[PDB]
């Protein structure tokens, strides 16, 4: 039957914008992954560790 | 007279607070800062 008659069979990754790129942390493996994370909430977070403040009154 | 006692009260507070703010570390935090001064010291107890 084929088709390509009443529709444009364009090839691409369905994203939330007609042209954009998936964030690095949004691979596309998960169901419903549309590359939608403008705030980067799922971006792997980086943290710094501060040492324990000295609170010894003997010092 | 009022400027004498208001000023004297101001100068006492300023001189006392400035000397206290400049005490050279000679004690720990579990002791009074006063302990850092020994009666008869030949050296200064605060940094002018
Ligand atoms: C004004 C520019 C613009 C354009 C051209 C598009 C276009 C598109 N968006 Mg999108 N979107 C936009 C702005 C825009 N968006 C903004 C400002 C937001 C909020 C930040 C979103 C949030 C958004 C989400 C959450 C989703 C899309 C999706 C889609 C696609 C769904 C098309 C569809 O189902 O039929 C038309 C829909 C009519 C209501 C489509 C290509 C959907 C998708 O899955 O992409 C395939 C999808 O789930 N958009
Ligand atoms: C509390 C509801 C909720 C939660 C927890 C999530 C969580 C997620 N979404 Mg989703 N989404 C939701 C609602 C939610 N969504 C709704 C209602 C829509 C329709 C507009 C969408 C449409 C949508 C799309 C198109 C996509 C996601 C994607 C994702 C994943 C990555 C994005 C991210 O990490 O942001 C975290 C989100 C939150 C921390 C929720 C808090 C957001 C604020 C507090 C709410 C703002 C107020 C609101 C506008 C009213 C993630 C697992 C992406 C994905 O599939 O990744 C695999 C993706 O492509 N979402
Ligand atoms: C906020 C407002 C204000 C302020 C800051 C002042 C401030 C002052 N007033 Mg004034 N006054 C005010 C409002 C005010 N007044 C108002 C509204 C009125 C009208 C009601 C007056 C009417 C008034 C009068 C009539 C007088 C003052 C006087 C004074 C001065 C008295 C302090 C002094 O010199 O001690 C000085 C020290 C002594 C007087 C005694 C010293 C101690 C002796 C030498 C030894 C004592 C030792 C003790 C007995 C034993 C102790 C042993 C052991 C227990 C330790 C002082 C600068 C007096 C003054 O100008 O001085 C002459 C004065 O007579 N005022
Ligand atoms: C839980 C829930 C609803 C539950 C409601 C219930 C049970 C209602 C119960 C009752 O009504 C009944 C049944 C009967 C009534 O008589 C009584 C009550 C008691 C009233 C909806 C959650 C509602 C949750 C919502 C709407 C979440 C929205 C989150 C969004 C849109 C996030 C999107 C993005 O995060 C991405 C994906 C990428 C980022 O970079 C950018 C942003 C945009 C932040
Ligand atoms: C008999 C019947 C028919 C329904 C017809 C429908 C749904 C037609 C949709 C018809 C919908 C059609 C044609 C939609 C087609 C949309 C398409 C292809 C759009 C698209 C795109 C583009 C353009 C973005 C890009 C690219 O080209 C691919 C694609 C896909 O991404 C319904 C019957 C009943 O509804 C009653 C009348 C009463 C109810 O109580 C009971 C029931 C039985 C449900």
């Amino acid at each position: 039957r084929s088709g390509g008659a009443g529709y444009r069979q364009y090839s691409g990754d369905a994203l939330w914008l007609p042209n954009t790129e998936r964030p690095a942390w949004l691979d596309g493996s998960l169901p419903g992954d549309r590359g939608f994370d403008p705030l980067g909430l799922s971006r792997p977070a980086e943290y710094l560790q501060i040492d324990l403040d000295e609170l010894d009154q003997n010092a | 007279g009022v400027a004498g006692v208001f000023g004297g009260s101001l100068f006492s507070a300023m001189h006392g607070s400035l000397v206290t703010s400049s005490l050279i570390r000679e004690t720990t935090e579990n002791e009074s800062a006063n302990e850092g001064y020994k009666f008869g010291q030949e050296e200064e107890t605060y940094n002018i």
